[PDB]
């Protein structure tokens, strides 16, 4: 989906113009962090002994990675 | 303008779970918002690089450099081969 992902590249502040590699690399780089975010609240699903992903399971992934510390926002803890 | 990304996110979480392994109508949401927040937290890190080239345009240098700054080493070593790869 790249014209999206230029969208939202330009449409919060981004400087003027943007290369087509961006993009491309950007799709992949978002590929990569649905996956470490999706592990971490499976992870955390099934640890609990749920077979369900659930909306809560994602706050729990968000709340104790210090990698995702600006999606709190999002999650209330 | 913080526009969201398409419903192929519903489809990358399935790929990354198990087979017995199935997925809630809220959190195929809250992902799809996270990685709305994901490419806004990245591109606003790079742009501040670019602004000390006074360059105007934003590369997957840049983005890059904005993932390792920002604390994603688990994601530069793969998406480097893959953006030389895309100009190979």
């Amino acid at each position: 989906p790249l014209a999206r992902i230029k969208k939202i590249m330009k449409a919060d502040e981004d400087v003027r113009m943007i290369a087509a590699e961006a993009p491309v690399v950007f799709a992949r780089a978002c590929e990569m962090f649905i996956l470490e975010l999706t592990h971490r609240g499976w992870a955390h699903a099934e640890e609990n002994k749920r077979r369900t992903l659930q909306k809560s399971d994602i706050a729990a992934a968000i709340a104790r990675t210090e990698v995702f510390d600006f999606l709190v926002d999002i999650v209330p803890r | 303008d913080r526009f969201l990304p398409i419903a192929n996110v519903s489809r990358i979480m399935k790929r990354s779970l198990p087979a017995n392994a199935k997925i809630s109508k809220e959190s195929k949401e809250t992902v799809q918002e996270c990685v709305s927040e994901f490419i806004s937290f990245v591109t606003g890190e790079a742009s501040d690089k670019c602004q000390r080239e006074k360059r105007k345009t934003i590369n997957g240098d840049d983005l890059l450099w904005a993932m390792t700054t920002l604390g994603f080493e688990a994601y530069v070593g793969p998406l480097k081969s893959y953006l030389n790869r895309y100009r190979e």
